């Protein structure tokens, strides 16, 4: 209750987990989100515009060794999603504490939902003592 | 005295009886535990097979009005003409695989009764004295 | 099949040709049988040609 | 409980080495867990250690199961124990960076000095011998001082830094100007 936060943008290195890569019918974008996570808290319209990228050979999973060419798609296009969970990466450790976002693994999009399930496997046969002599 | 997976095969019919469970359990056996790939529809076929090879003659049991196998009685008469042994020439002097060589002879005819015979006549009877 | 336990340890990519195989059995099983006697046929075994 | 000596201004490889042929997750640290790099799938990281501008991969081994530490342009202050954490594992490397500079980086004459300069880090004692062209032969810790130079002395002179059992190799070159004829 009496430390500080701050926010700020990724470590740079590699495009894809610099910027914001998500799908939008077909196109691949690449936003920088600088323009989001840039602020702070203390102790205790308006809008943002983002500026993004377009590429048409793209490496996903990280999977080396193999690319993929998406289409051109015709027409202006205009997706509309809604950002419902974040992947933060916690960073003269006494007060201050620095945070970015992150990702590279795509296991953490899964994770994200299925926390909430589990699978267990049932044993049908078990014993037990009770008083029974069985007889011929 | 567990012998072990077919242990008494080398013992009198008899004698061989004592510990038919212990090949029982292992006729079907269980457990076993890039896509085709060789061996990739060979266990499969091979698993199924076992199945198959299993259940095409315990259905057969199920129709000889038994099902608590391994052994049961019936009520069909031993013809004569079936390799004529006395009990103590055959249960106490030869092994199953001795037996066979014999009797395989008649295998389909004496199914025969046993697919039939019984199965027919045991029931009729019944529903008749069902009557009161 | 049936090749071995540790085999699979090297990996290397695949040795050889084996990986899709199941081990084998820590306490591989015999049972001398006495009084047992027949024919052995070298020359139509056909577990040669598979 | 490896070594690794490097020299100041080159660069250094640091291994490490999975069990088996695949890319997996690692991550160098330093003694005092500081991370320096590691990987996020495929991606390469990199902490807020010192060495962040200058450290490196070679992702084109992290499918083989090798996870290098590239350190270029070393400093001597880069001389620390490094870890690898891969697969539960840890394989630790210290690093020892040197530095050896003649005192001055002009012409000599003969009869004058020449003065090398260890640069070493922190609890380090290492031996120094250095040997000129002609054969003279120079031994000593952190500095090591030829009275006066031969003409013969002219040329590379090369220098072996020993500590903890292993050696790393200093080329310095000397010019000197000289008579030829006494």
């Amino acid at each position: 209750n009496n430390t500080i936060i701050r926010f700020a943008n990724s470590s740079g290195g590699d495009l894809e987990v610099t910027t914001h890569s998500f799908n939008c019918g077909g196109e691949f974008f690449y936003c920088n989100t600088s323009g989001l996570f840039n602020s702070t808290w203390i102790s205790n319209n308006d809008s943002i515009t983002l500026p993004c990228r377009i590429k048409q050979i793209i490496n996903m999973w990280q999977r080396i060794g193999q690319c993929m060419y998406a289409p051109p798609i015709q027409g202006v296009i205009r997706c509309v999603s809604n950002i419902t969970g974040l992947i933060l990466t916690r960073d003269t450790n006494s007060t201050t504490e620095t945070f970015r976002p992150g990702g590279g693994d795509m296991r953490d999009n899964w994770r994200s939902e299925l926390y909430k399930y589990k699978v267990v496997k049932i044993e049908p046969l078990g014993v037990a003592p009770t008083r029974c002599k069985r007889r011929v | 005295v567990f012998l072990g997976f077919l242990g008494a095969a080398g013992s009198t019919m008899g004698a061989a009886s004592m510990t038919l469970t212990v090949q029982a359990r292992n006729l079907l056996s269980g457990i076993v535990q890039l896509k085709l790939t060789v061996w990739g529809i060979k266990q499969l076929q091979a698993r199924v097979l076992a199945v198959e090879r299993y259940l095409r003659d315990q259905q057969l049991l199920g129709i000889w009005g038994c099902s608590g196998k391994l052994i049961c009685c019936t009520n069909v008469p031993w013809n004569s003409s079936w390799s004529n042994r006395n009990l103590s020439e055959i249960w106490d002097n030869m092994t199953w695989l001795q037996w066979d060589k014999e009797i395989s002879n008649y295998t389909q005819i004496i199914y025969g009764l046993l697919e039939e015979s019984q199965n027919q006549q045991e029931k009729n009877e019944q529903d008749l004295l069902a009557l009161d | 099949c049936a090749s071995d336990a540790k085999a699979y340890e090297t990996e290397k990519h695949n040795v050889w040709a084996t990986h899709a195989c199941v081990p084998t059995d820590p306490n591989p099983q015999e049972i001398h049988l006495e009084n047992v006697t027949e024919e052995f046929n070298m020359w139509k075994n056909n577990m040669v040609e598979q | 409980k490896k070594v690794v000596l490097g020299k100041k201004g080159d660069t250094v490889e640091l291994t490490c080495t999975a069990s088996q042929k695949k890319s997996i997750q690692f991550h160098w640290k330093n003694s005092n867990q500081i991370k320096i790099l590691g990987n996020q799938g495929s991606f390469l990281t990199k902490g807020p250690s010192k060495l962040n501008d200058r450290a490196d991969s070679r992702r084109s081994l992290w499918d083989q199961g090798n996870f290098p530490l590239i350190i270029k342009n070393l400093k001597i202050e880069d001389s620390d124990t490094y870890i690898c954490e891969v697969e539960d594992q840890k394989e630790e490397v210290q690093l020892l960076v040197f530095g050896l500079t003649a005192n001055s980086d002009t012409h000599l004459l003969q009869g004058q000095s020449l003065t090398l300069t260890l640069e070493s880090p922190p609890g380090s004692s290492p031996s120094v011998q250095c040997r000129s062209p002609r054969g003279k032969n120079i031994q000593g810790g952190k500095t090591l001082s030829v009275s006066q130079l031969e003409l013969q002395d002219s040329g590379t002179w090369t220098c072996t830094v020993l500590q903890n059992q292993k050696k790393v190799e200093f080329k310095i070159d000397i010019v000197v100007l000289a008579f030829q004829k006494a």
